[PDB]
């Protein structure tokens, strides 16, 4: 049985027959030891992706690297779902997301770049009651912007010119 | 970045437009990317494979970039539609669908060209100065019930006032601004009070 | 058989007779909304080539493709978190319900967030989390909401719209007594405060008995949530079918590149490498293209969502079957997994009874015309009652008005309007 | 427009055409003059050659060089001219003639 | 550098080594005449349609 | 991030600049513990030949 991976421990066995074991969609999942029968699961180590949070050249250089769905382990560091951050320091405040990293954490630039769980509002309990009512005395009159798109720019390409012009 | 959605669009074909012109400087696995090079130096015969090679790869490229553009055209399509419905029902009328004609009570819009686009100026009614108030469901009176025609039953603490729903303005509690149904036996919050008959003092 | 499109009913119609509904049936109906599709991302270099180094020199002959990808599945991830973000993301100051539940009869425990702690969210919410259900360089990023966030926002949507109503769907959430707030909800739908307040007990029992048959209806059958259901599916088909063409020759020699460098001398493995590259390279682009479309069938219905959650939840539709199949009333959202659930609460009249009718009454050759209701006849007397709900309300003066004389209206019936 | 609208009814409106070529007036070429026949026999018919074990690089560069007189000549057999064509070898200008 | 375009005379300033200057896509956009060392621009002729 | 997007400035936001892949390190093979060992041996040292 050929490939890379880690084989780690597994809990669930093979019957005695069978040596090998695949999982769903046809990829193999656990290999029983030939040498001491036992059964060990396989877990391919991780591959995900690396990307740059950045508050922008015109605030700052300074850069925080997320890895996606790795353990900070595997290469201050500060473990989310989303994955390892690099160069943000985790923070008990809550403030309104700003850099979407993910699974809830929002990064964003306060000296240092600073990672936190967005939080979703003030929490406002109304004084509800059974007797009470609450009427406005007064107004605002407020004017808001909503920018639509309604037409692209009509190109239209040649096929002949383009192919062999 | 105010109209950065506009932007995007315009990025949106900008790009695909480079990206484009960018696929007529692939090899494609040919010998170069200019036509007139390889006609210029294989001869025809043997210059037919490589200009296959460019041929494949230039349709591939072309027919995904059409097909993008037709994806980004039936998106702009719903937004204009959505545009054209907001100028009718946003401009040309008042809209009574919440949150549609911007936030709050939409009093009127106003359109704005932009180069690929248009802007709604939403002028809407927000009420903000709050006051709480002890309330009735209705108001008592010779077992009568008495509810609101068109506000609130409202009470200062200590009197009662029959308001408009959103702009605090009390009134008095008249026949003529109340209307009966039934006893005071039915109401689960009725509140008894004396409700003002015009008529009589006006003889 | 030949199917039948249903009963062939033939309403009595006459052109004096009526029927005016004399109850009610407070329902709740229940909508399915798909808003996001799962955040998925694909590495082209690593699926198309592995990790050999001779396809990574190629796929850049090739241009700029691996980018335009990467660049769509991101743009279409990032869409699915702006789609969360307008369906849940409406509301400002995110609200709390009393501790003390005095909602003049209402029982909204089902739906309301319980302290138990799943998640945070409800019964009902947990029953459509129960109901509805890596590797080769494709990864799924998580959602910028957590699933613990989306139900307290659907809590914080939920406690305005009991405790507040429509208001804080403008301003500042003006509290008012559930109740109060249902009557001027039929207020809206045309009958009076005067139903609801005389039938409070009966409409709590109603709205009662709906959410448990709600509650019964998710749990027992599994096709209930067919739509969510079917977007995971589809999507983790599609994922599917993109990782088994991993396992195709595409006119090459082997579907495994180490093979073909290994049997083969590499100016001539070329042909069968670039094969490959262009089989794998179809499939990503179909896979994509399939994404794109998918994205946008979702994103219209994640603005059909937004759009029933400002004008459904947060006011009351006068637009018929939108919120609903009745007159709506007020609707309630809640959480599931990949959609949002509205809970639709609606009026329906049922038990009709007929009385014959009046255009105008004619009273002193004035032709008197109801100021609000229908004219209609016990078959010996004449009321004005309002067109949703028998009243008969004697006629008067006051709900009529008069305009002319008993000459130009046709259906004119002659009779005595009362004077207070 | 009737011949791209497969019909002989063509109706109101605007339709569309190919490849606008406005034909070039003339042809021009601008090649360097040197005014310096390269003298190409100094490689192939010459004084005695290397050998293979150690084999030497000769240069000819500013000049005008013809390898039509070299493939009319029945005495140079054996061309396979690898990546070009010896007919279109004429009008190609080259910097680096490594010999 | 075979091709069909209109030779205009260009403004851009060559390094004494640069020989043809290109633009985005590879596209041969300016050209140094060989003899009488002069700037070219070489632009697409009217390619439009009817 | 700006060699990636081409761009000498950068916004404010995210980018997904390349990809990360562990390396393996050394190599394992398991077979049956032993063998089934033949009795080869007592044919090269036979006593009755
Ligand atoms: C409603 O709010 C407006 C402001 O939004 C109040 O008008 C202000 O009144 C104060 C003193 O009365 C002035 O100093 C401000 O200049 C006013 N502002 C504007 C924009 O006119 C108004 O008084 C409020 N309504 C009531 C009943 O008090
Ligand atoms: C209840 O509301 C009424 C409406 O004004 C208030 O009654 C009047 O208050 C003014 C002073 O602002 C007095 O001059 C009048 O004599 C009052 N009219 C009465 C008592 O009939 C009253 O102040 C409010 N009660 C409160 C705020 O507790
Ligand atoms: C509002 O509901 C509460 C209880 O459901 C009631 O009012 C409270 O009643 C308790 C005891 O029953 C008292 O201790 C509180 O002081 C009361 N508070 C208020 C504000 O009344 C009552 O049933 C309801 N009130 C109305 C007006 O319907
Ligand atoms: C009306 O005001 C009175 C004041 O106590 C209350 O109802 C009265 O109850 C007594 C017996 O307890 C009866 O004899 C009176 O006839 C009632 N008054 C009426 C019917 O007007 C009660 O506070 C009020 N009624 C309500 C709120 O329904
Ligand atoms: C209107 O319909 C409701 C049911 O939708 C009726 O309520 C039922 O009434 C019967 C007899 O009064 C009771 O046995 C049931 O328990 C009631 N059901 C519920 C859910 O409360 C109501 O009576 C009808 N109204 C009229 C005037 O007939
Ligand atoms: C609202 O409905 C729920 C469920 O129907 C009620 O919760 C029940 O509470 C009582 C005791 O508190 C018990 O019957 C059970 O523990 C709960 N479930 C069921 C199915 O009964 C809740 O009590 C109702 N609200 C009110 C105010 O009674
Ligand atoms: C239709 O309803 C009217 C109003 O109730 C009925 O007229 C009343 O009938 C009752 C007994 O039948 C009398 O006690 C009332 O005095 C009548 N009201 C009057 C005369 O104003 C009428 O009988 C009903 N018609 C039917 C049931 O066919
Ligand atoms: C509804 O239609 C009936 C049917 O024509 C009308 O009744 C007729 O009335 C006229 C005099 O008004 C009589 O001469 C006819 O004999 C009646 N027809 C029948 C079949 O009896 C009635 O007037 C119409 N009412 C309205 C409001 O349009
Ligand atoms: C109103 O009642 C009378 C029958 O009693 C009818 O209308 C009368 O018509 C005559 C002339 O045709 C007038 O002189 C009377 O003044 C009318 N009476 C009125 C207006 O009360 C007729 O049947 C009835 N009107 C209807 C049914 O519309
Ligand atoms: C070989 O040297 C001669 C110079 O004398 C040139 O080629 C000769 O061409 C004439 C007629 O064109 C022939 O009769 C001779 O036989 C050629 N000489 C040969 C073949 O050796 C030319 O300069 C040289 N040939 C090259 C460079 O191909
Ligand atoms: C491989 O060899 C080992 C020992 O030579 C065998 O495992 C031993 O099993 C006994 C009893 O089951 C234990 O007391 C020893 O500690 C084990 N040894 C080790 C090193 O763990 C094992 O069965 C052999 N594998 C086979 C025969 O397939
Ligand atoms: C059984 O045969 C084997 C295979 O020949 C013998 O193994 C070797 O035998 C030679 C000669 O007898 C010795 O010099 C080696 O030292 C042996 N190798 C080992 C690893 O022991 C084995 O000795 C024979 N058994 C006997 C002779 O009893
Ligand atoms: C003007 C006024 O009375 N405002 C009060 C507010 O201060 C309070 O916080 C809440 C009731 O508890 O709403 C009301
Ligand atoms: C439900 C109900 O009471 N319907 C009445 C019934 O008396 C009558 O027969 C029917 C038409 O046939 O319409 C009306
Ligand atoms: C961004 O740069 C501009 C000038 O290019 C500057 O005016 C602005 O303040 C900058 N924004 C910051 C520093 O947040
Ligand atoms: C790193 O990966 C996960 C994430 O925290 C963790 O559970 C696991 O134990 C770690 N791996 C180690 C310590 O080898
Ligand atoms: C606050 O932050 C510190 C350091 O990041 C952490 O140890 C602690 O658990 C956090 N929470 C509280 C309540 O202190
Ligand atoms: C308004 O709210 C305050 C806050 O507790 C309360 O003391 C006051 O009695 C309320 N007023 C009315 C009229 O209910
Ligand atoms: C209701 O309609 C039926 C027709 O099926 C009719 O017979 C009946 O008389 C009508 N009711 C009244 C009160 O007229
Ligand atoms: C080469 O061309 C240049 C062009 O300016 C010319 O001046 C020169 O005389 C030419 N050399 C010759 C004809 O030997």
């Amino acid at each position: 049985l050929t490939g890379t991976g880690v084989l780690t421990e597994s809990n669930k066995k093979f019957l005695p027959f069978q040596q090998f074991g695949r999982d769903i969609a046809d990829t193999t999942d656990a290999v029983r030891d030939p040498q001491t029968l036992e059964i060990l699961d396989i877990t391919p180590c991780s591959f995900g992706g690396v990307s740059v949070i950045t508050p922008g050249t015109n605030t700052s250089n300074q850069v925080a690297v997320l890895y996606q769905d790795v353990n900070c382990t595997e290469v201050n560091v500060f473990q989310t779902r989303a994955g390892c951050l690099i160069g943000a320091e985790h923070v008990n405040n809550s403030y309104e997301c700003d850099i979407p990293i993910g699974a809830g954490i929002c990064a964003s630039y306060q000296q240092s770049i600073i990672a936190y769980t967005m939080s979703l509002g003030a929490e406002n309990s109304v004084a509800y009651s059974n007797n009470s009512i609450a009427i406005p005395t007064n107004f605002t009159i407020s004017v808001t912007t909503e920018i639509l798109p309604v037409s692209m720019t009509k190109t239209s390409v040649d096929c002949t010119m383009y192919i062999c012009g | 970045s105010a109209l950065g959605k506009l932007q995007d669009v315009v990025n949106q074909n900008a790009q695909a437009l480079n990206t484009l012109v960018k696929q007529l400087s692939s090899n494609f696995g040919a010998i170069s990317s200019v036509l007139n090079d390889i006609l210029s130096r294989l001869d025809p015969p043997e210059a037919e494979v490589q200009i296959d090679r460019l041929i494949t790869g230039r349709l591939q490229s072309l027919q995904t970039y059409v097909t993008q553009q037709l994806i980004r055209a039936a998106e702009i399509r719903a937004s204009a539609n959505l545009a054209a419905t907001k100028m009718s029902e946003c401009v040309l009328g008042q809209s009574k669908r919440v949150d549609f004609c911007g936030k709050g009570y939409h009093l009127m819009s106003f359109p704005q060209s932009a180069p690929h686009g248009v802007v709604f100026l939403h002028v809407t009614y927000v009420p903000a100065q709050e006051k709480n108030f002890t309330t009735a469901p209705a108001i008592c009176h010779d077992g009568k019930a008495h509810f609101p025609r068109e506000g609130v039953f409202v009470s200062n603490g200590t009197h009662w006032f029959v308001t408009q729903r959103n702009f605090y303005e009390p009134q008095i509690i008249t026949t003529d601004n109340t209307f009966v149904s039934g006893n005071c036996d039915v109401v689960i919050g009725i509140v008894n009070n004396t409700v003002y008959d015009p008529l009589q003092p006006e003889l | 058989y030949t199917m039948s499109l249903g009963a062939e009913n033939s309403v009595a119609y006459s052109n004096n007779s009526i029927a005016i509904p004399t109850n009610f049936t407070i329902s709740v109906t229940t909508e399915i909304l798909p808003v996001s599709m799962t955040k998925t991302s694909v590495d082209c270099t690593m699926y198309i080539c592995g990790d050999s180094t001779e396809c990574s020199n190629l796929l850049l002959q090739y241009g700029s493709f691996c980018t335009q990808l990467n660049r769509a599945l991101t743009g279409i991830a990032v869409e699915q978190d702006k789609n969360t973000q307008e369906v849940f993301a409406q509301v400002k100051q995110i609200y709390k319900t009393p501790p003390i539940k005095d909602f003049g009869g209402f029982n909204f425990s089902q739906i309301l967030p319980d302290p138990s702690k799943p998640s945070k969210r409800s019964f009902i919410e947990d029953l459509l989390f129960n109901k509805v259900t890596k590797f080769n360089g494709l990864t799924v990023l998580p959602p910028l909401l957590t699933d613990e966030m989306i139900a307290q926002y659907t809590s914080a949507l939920l406690a305005g719209t009991i405790t507040s109503g429509w208001t804080f769907g403008a301003g500042a959430a003006l509290q008012i007594p559930f109740a109060m707030q249902m009557a001027y909800r039929f207020n809206g739908i045309g009958v009076t405060q005067n139903v609801l307040y005389e039938n409070q007990k009966l409409i709590a029992n109603q709205f009662n008995s709906a959410i448990g048959k709600i509650q019964d209806s998710l749990s027992s059958t599994a096709s209930a949530l067919g739509k969510l259901q079917d977007v995971v599916n589809q999507n983790a088909q599609a994922l599917n079918t993109l990782v088994k063409q991993l396992s195709s020759n595409f006119g090459a020699i082997s579907s495994v590149l180490n093979d073909i460098l290994s049997r083969l001398d590499p100016p001539e493995a070329e042909v069968q490498i670039d094969r490959l590259i262009t089989g794998r390279l179809q499939s990503l682009q179909t896979y994509v293209t399939q994404q794109l479309i998918r994205a946008a069938e979702i994103r219209a219905s994640a603005n059909l969502a937004a759009t029933k959650m400002s004008e459904c939840v947060l006011g009351q539709s006068k637009r018929v079957d939108f919120c609903g199949k009745g007159y709506h009333l007020m609707s309630f959202p809640q959480s599931a997994p990949h959609g949002v659930v509205f809970l639709h609460v609606t009026y329906v009249p049922a038990q009709e009874k007929n009385f014959t009718t009046a255009p105008a009454i004619c009273h002193d050759g004035k032709a008197h015309f109801p100021r609000e209701g229908v004219f209609v006849s016990n078959g010996t007397h004449w009321f004005v009652t309002q067109r949703n709900f028998y009243e008969p309300q004697i006629i008067t003066t006051d709900n009529t008005f008069v305009s002319g004389n008993c000459d130009v209206v046709i259906g004119i019936v002659n009779n005595t309007v009362y004077d207070p | 427009t009737k011949c791209t609208l497969k019909s002989f009814t063509v109706e109101k409106g605007i339709y569309q055409t190919s490849n606008f070529r406005v034909q070039p007036t003339e042809s021009i070429v601008r090649f360097p003059n040197i005014t310096n026949l390269c003298p190409f026999g100094e490689v192939f018919n010459a004084t005695r050659f290397a050998s293979v074990y150690a084999w030497n690089r000769k240069r000819i560069s500013n000049c005008v060089a013809d390898y039509s007189v070299l493939y009319n000549s029945a005495s140079f057999s054996t061309f396979k001219c690898y990546g070009v064509s010896p007919t279109k070898l004429n009008d190609l200008c080259f910097t680096n003639v490594y010999a």
